[PDB]
């Protein structure tokens, strides 16, 4: 888990999650009371605030999020420059181009999912007194809870629940549209497209219930020719031999 | 690729002097795109927008979201995305992606579990354009599709580290002061309760056992009483509900803790988050001093 | 012969030159990534496309690759990124290339991987430990090649043969190199880190 | 030869003890820990104890 | 007699549904030139010790 602390306020308080509409604040000390904590503390010692929501009548907690206020070079830069280095994924169906385009972007990466936080368990399985604590909520999170696979899963037995047993996790569900990825293009960029000295080759046309191999060309069998004479002016066939010219 | 010249030995074509034919899209019209795209956050949701399987007549109903597409994915509310666009030939070729802005969502999501049913909203970006003069020019390179392209943030440009509920800690008396420890997670995980009805449930007869008892959440209330009207409450067996606050004009520290030492108090000052990315991430089990806001 | 902006009689010789003066920092950032425990060291060199190379004219001093709090056991993979920080490239050539020479143990042989080719004008990037082909360590020192002074060529096959070649070997003269020792004023200072 | 000196300022101390048998007393506290120089590098006067 | 040998308690607090704040109501633990909104300390990951 993730532990932090507010920072003590300027006159030296405490600072507090606030309560919810004034409601069920925090234990006020009596007059010239101190913590035992710290003797050199302010009157009252504790400053906590209120926050006006209604929407919640039942018990809760309050859901809160780390926050990061200055992000420098966030995708390694703004400019093209940068952009060009970046790698990209799909998001959503294709659609038509008619009178205009509307875009839906419906893949994203983050999820929502009930999350069962196994917050205590017991030290061991002989001694006399332990806990087990679950707190079960649905959450925002870039990776995919429900591929958990234990079936220890909404039962009111938990007794036995451990990290052993209670949440583990099969990460391959969390997987993005790595697969095609694709990226962006300088157009004043000279990457040449001009083979005058090469020869692609392509498979041997099988003559069977499958594609016209001609007509699917990969480059992947090209055969260059010397430069300092030409460019390829001809290409023929005799007597099972090619001749390029 | 526009070639030059043929032959055709034993079933096999070779090809000479070829050009590989590459269309790309000009500077001014990928500027142009992205003067004309108006993006938009929207809150869409499932073909189905009704998940019948749960309801609130059960004990316990785990939402499951892996019998759908991978479209349940959706975006942080706070979170800055890289956007683009696509297009895509007559033969099924996509171009290359025309980068428009980096946007942030601004809708979060939202489940709402009614009766018989729940509904979940996934917040989706939308890019609209509209400027026919563009439209004619990227139809007039012979694009007919367009789909959207992200890039989406790594863990270092993150804005949002995890989302994930606040839980007060705990500490015993002789140990704060000691400061072996000052601080420790709570056995019992300590809500917040929504009204102040419930101190007025302690009270007599009004207290039936059988609704469960609410533990000790406000910020210095000692984890144990001596009121028998919240008896249920006692969390420790050696507790007397000694207050954390003395007089120093009476008594010091050491003296007024060594009354009751094995006595706890909560704490709502420090507090400890649990959030599902620290549990299946790993990485985020390894911060050490990190600056962040919450 | 299709370029005419020769203004040096460095500018035809087979190793490439640099005019302007590279600066790259390397700084370790911890939270992303996937590397090897030990430690790690960048070269680089610039090279132009279907063009010359240059030598490796800078590399970075070695980078450990432990946790923000504690060393990493031999068997352990750690979450470390290395952002790297151009400053003043050589534009005119087309591409900067990047390797990464990681060391697991105590003069081992490394494991060189040729991270990316950057354009000459990017001013930053983040090596994530994920990408990059694992080169042959022993071709770090063919990066660039020798300068010789052959007398006759061939052209087979699209290879080249030299042939009645001179290793041109530059020295520097003894009395050069004493005169640099006489004039050396070594002294001893107090310095720190950019941070401070 | 000896060069200088190190600046201690506090001490990270514990202490545990177990009995074979029970106290004596069927009412004895026992083993009691007690605080000792678990303090912070800045109350540097109580060093190197 | 009748000695406690093993004592387990087991807790599942469900959450059906998170309400959210509107973003004028947002609690910020900083907020610059406020003297209470004081932030936070680093932030640490606990793992077991």
């Amino acid at each position: 888990h993730l532990v932090f602390a507010f920072n003590y306020t300027e006159s030296g308080k405490q600072l507090i999650l606030p309560m919810k509409n004034n409601n069920n604040g925090y234990l006020a000390p009596s007059a010239n009371s101190k913590p035992f904590w710290n003797p050199t503390a302010p009157e009252g010692a504790v400053y906590q605030d209120s926050i006006n929501f209604t929407n919640e009548n039942r018990a809760f907690f309050w859901l809160a999020e780390l926050y990061r206020d200055s992000v420098v070079n966030r995708f390694g830069g703004d400019t093209e420059e940068a952009i060009l280095n970046n790698t990209w994924l799909p998001s959503g169906d294709s659609v038509i181009i008619g009178d205009s385009i509307n875009i839906e972007y419906t893949e994203g990466d983050t999820y929502y999912q009930r999350y069962d936080c196994l917050r205590t368990f017991a030290y061991t399985n002989e001694d006399q007194n332990s806990i087990v604590d679950i707190v079960s909520f649905m959450c925002e999170s870039k990776v995919n809870i429900d591929g958990r696979y234990d079936k220890n899963r909404g039962q009111v037995n938990n007794l036995a629940v451990s990290p052993t047993n209670f949440n583990l996790f099969n990460p391959v569900y969390s997987q993005k549209n790595n697969f095609f990825t694709f990226r962006t293009i300088d157009y004043e960029r000279f990457s040449i497209n001009y083979f005058p000295n090469s020869i692609t080759v392509t498979k041997e046309k099988s003559l069977g219930e499958d594609i016209d191999t001609w007509t699917n060309i990969t480059l992947a069998t090209t055969l260059d020719l010397d430069g300092d004479k030409g460019e390829i002016v001809s290409l023929n066939t005799y007597n099972n031999e090619i001749f390029c010219f | 690729i526009a070639p030059y010249t043929m032959t055709q030995k034993d079933n096999t074509l070779f090809l000479g002097n070829y050009t590989l034919k590459r269309s790309l899209i000009s500077t001014e019209l990928k500027n142009q795109i992205k003067s004309d795209s108006i993006v938009t956050t929207i809150l869409g949701g499932l073909d189905d927008a009704i998940e019948s399987e749960w309801n609130v007549n059960t004990q316990y109903n785990s939402n499951y979201d892996l019998n759908y597409d991978s479209r349940i994915k959706g975006f942080q509310k706070g979170e800055i995305y890289r956007l683009g666009i696509q297009f895509q030939d007559n033969k099924g070729k996509w171009s290359e992606v025309v980068f428009i802005g980096d946007y942030e969502c601004t809708e979060r999501f939202k489940y709402t579990q009614y009766d018989t049913y729940g509904i979940t909203l996934i917040p989706r970006f939308k890019v609209v354009i509209s400027n026919s003069t563009t439209i004619q020019a990227i139809k007039n390179l012979g694009y007919i599709n367009a789909r959207g392209v992200v890039v989406f943030p790594t863990l270092e440009d993150r804005n949002i580290l995890c989302q994930g509920i606040l839980c007060p800690t705990v500490a015993n008396y002789k140990d704060r002061l000691d400061n072996s420890p000052f601080v420790q997670s709570s056995w019992f995980s300590r809500p917040k309760q929504a009204t102040e009805t419930w101190k007025t449930e302690y009270s007599g007869t009004n207290h039936l056992s059988e609704f469960g008892e609410v533990p000790y959440f406000q910020h210095n209330e000692p984890i144990g009483s001596a009121s028998l009207s919240e008896i249920t409450r006692w969390e420790i067996q050696t507790s007397l509900g000694l207050v954390p606050y003395y007089n120093p004009s009476t008594t010091n520290a050491k003296d007024f803790v060594d009354g009751s030492p094995s006595e706890f108090l909560v704490d709502e000052n420090i507090v400890t988050m649990h959030s599902p990315d620290v549990e299946f991430d790993d990485r985020l089990q390894n911060i050490t001093n990190g600056k962040f806001k919450l | 012969i299709t370029k005419d902006d020769y203004n040096n009689a460095d500018d035809f010789d087979f190793v490439g030159t640099i005019h302007t003066s590279s600066k790259i920092e390397v700084s370790k950032v911890n939270g992303s990534g996937a590397f090897g425990q030990g430690v790690i060291q960048y070269a680089f060199t610039y090279y132009n496309k279907y063009g010359k190379e240059t030598n490796i004219f800078r590399t970075s001093p070695l980078l450990y690759i432990a946790y923000s709090d504690r060393g990493a056991s031999p068997e352990e993979t750690v979450s470390c990124s290395f952002q790297i920080n151009f400053t003043e490239l050589d534009s005119s050539y087309d591409f900067i290339r990047v390797y990464s020479i990681h060391r697991t143990s105590i003069d081992a042989t490394p494991t060189v991987r040729k991270v990316a080719d950057l354009a000459t004008d990017t001013k930053l990037y983040v090596d994530t430990g994920t990408t990059g082909e694992i080169v042959d360590p022993t071709l770090l020192l063919y990066v660039g090649g020798e300068e010789i002074a052959p007398y006759t060529m061939t052209q087979k096959d699209n290879t080249l043969f030299l042939g009645n070649y001179t290793l041109k070997r530059s020295l520097i003269s003894t009395e050069l190199k004493n005169q640099i020792k006489s004039d050396s004023i070594v002294t001893t200072i107090l310095g720190g880190l950019d941070d401070a | 030869r000896i060069i200088g000196t190190t600046h201690l300022t506090n001490t990270l101390s514990d202490i545990s003890v177990i009995t074979s048998t029970p106290t004596y007393g069927n009412y004895a506290t026992g083993f009691y820990k007690g605080k000792v120089a678990n303090m912070n590098i800045s109350t540097s006067y109580y060093g190197g104890r | 007699a009748a000695a406690l040998q093993r004592k387990i308690i087991s807790n599942l607090k469900f959450a059906s549904q998170n309400n959210y704040l509107p973003n004028q109501s947002v609690w910020e633990a900083e907020i610059s030139g406020d003297a209470n909104h004081t932030g936070i300390t680093p932030v640490n990951s606990w793992t077991e010790g």
